[PDB]
């Protein structure tokens, strides 16, 4: 995520968004607001970079 | 000068982009550096990759109206065909929920 | 064209531009796989009927 | 269905916006035409999610040279931009060559930017290509009585 | 999206106000031909917003000393304003010779 | 600059270029005339659906 | 301002602007018309059941 300034005419980075992915995105207890939460059907969630 | 002398006070410096197309506009007719643009690389008028100045001269607006307004009956064309798209959707659906 | 992740796909599109390095790439970032770069202070650029 | 046909719509909205863009910005002088590049998406295999526009480039041809007359404008025959400063320290790039003079003397655009040049140093003052571009000043005062040196 | 079509419209519509004052306007000794200056606009996204007017621009070239006869008419060939001023003290600068 | 007296300046003014001028205005006119009206006519037939 | 004798003042109404401006408008009036159409469509087909 870059962010363009008043001066400088260079993007600065604000960071990054990762994002996890399941092996079995299935068996994921569904809470509301558009919400999962991991079970024990679910494995550990492992992050990454977006494209990878 | 009435002396019959000639002062310089400067020089115009041109730029020339490593790529255009990737200038943004900044509202009026005026370019702003950026990426996928360069830094600007600036030089004198005279030698180099920068053009020759005419005096006393302006640049015409290199638009061509025949192929804008063909371009403009065919896209009126494409969006009114698309149109016709969501209209045959929108009956099919009311055709479904009516039963 | 040569994926940023590391392999390759193949367009029909052509459109081509230049990136800030002057490398020959495609609308969208992505750089041909022979990798022609375009050098400053280029008066013109031509295409032959064949590749070159 | 809706999603590929609404996608479809608002490309076309967006072609017809820069034709309109395009056909009415005629006359300006120092004015590049644009068009809009448009690119397929799909998700996996079999499924079109529609279209999206893939930017929209401007044709940098130069155009037809004009013989306005007058004396405080330029025409540039090939690639090259005339290097313009902003009051709060932005540097902007333009084509046109429309100038004029501002009440302290400096050599301004239509619209309130300062012209920048290499500067001019010595006595007799010269051009330096090693100097940091400057916003260009032509007072009125006069020039200083130099004595004679050599003949 | 009219935004384009009005501006365009604007701008065309004063471009021929324009070319009507100046032809109107001949045979005026002190006159000075104008022209109308134009510049696109852009706000958000890449597509334009249309074109805007950047203020008439006159033309102090100079005109033709045409010999009248009399001699209450004085005709300037170089860089120089007459200056005058009205009943209630403003000061106007102006390049006309008709005067009595 | 110096003053003649006697004489009246013209007005600068060439009717040649005017003329050509009116014309392509009026041809820029037309034109965004044709925009307005598919501007309009598109949308027409999207609110009569 | 001072007066100028024997001179009438115009109307500074520009007909360009108001028929665009009447397009315009007319487009918008229909838009909001469909708006309604569309409320009491969902409303009867609702109570119709």
């Amino acid at each position: 995520v870059s962010v363009t300034q008043q001066g400088q005419a260079a993007p600065v980075q604000v960071g990054q968004l990762n994002l996890t992915t399941f092996m079995n995105d299935t068996g994921l207890e569904s809470i509301g607001e558009n919400l999962y939460i991991e079970t024990q059907s679910s494995g550990a969630p492992n992050e990454s970079t977006p494209g990878l | 000068y009435s002396n019959e002398q000639e002062q310089v006070l400067g020089q115009i410096v041109l730029a020339n982009f490593a790529n255009n197309e990737g200038l943004a506009s900044q509202g009026d007719n005026v370019w702003a550096a950026t990426q996928a643009s360069g830094v600007a690389l600036l030089g004198t008028a005279g030698s180099g990759n920068f053009g020759k100045l005419t005096n006393g001269a302006l640049e015409a607006s290199n638009v061509d109206l025949s192929k804008e307004l063909v371009n403009m009956i065919v896209a009126q064309r494409n969006y009114q065909s698309n149109a016709q798209t969501i209209k045959t959707q929108d009956q099919i659906l009311n055709t479904l929920v009516n039963l | 064209v040569m994926l940023p992740d590391g392999t390759s796909a193949y367009t029909r599109d052509g459109s081509f531009q230049v990136d800030q390095n002057g490398q020959l790439v495609t609308a969208g970032g992505f750089q041909v796989q022979p990798a022609i770069t375009i050098p400053a202070n280029a008066l013109s650029i031509t295409i032959g009927r064949d590749g070159v | 269905s809706f999603s590929q046909a609404v996608s479809g719509l608002n490309a076309a909205a967006t072609n017809l916006d820069v034709i309109g863009n395009n056909i009415a910005n005629s006359a300006t002088y120092g004015f590049k035409s644009g068009t809009a590049s448009f690119a397929d998406m799909f998700a996996g295999s079999k499924v079109g999610l529609g279209v999206k526009v893939a930017g929209i480039t401007q044709d940098f041809t130069d155009g037809t040279t004009t013989n306005t007359g007058r004396g405080l404008d330029v025409a540039i025959s090939q690639n090259g931009f005339f290097r313009l400063v902003d009051s709060n320290g932005s540097v902007f790039y333009s084509r046109n060559g429309q100038f004029k003079l501002d009440e302290n003397r400096n050599l301004v655009n239509m619209q309130g930017m300062q012209l920048t040049g290499y500067p001019a140093t010595g006595t007799p003052p010269t051009i330096q290509q090693g100097a940091n571009p400057a916003p260009i000043t032509i007072p009125n005062t006069l020039m200083a009585a130099k004595s004679t040196t050599t003949a």
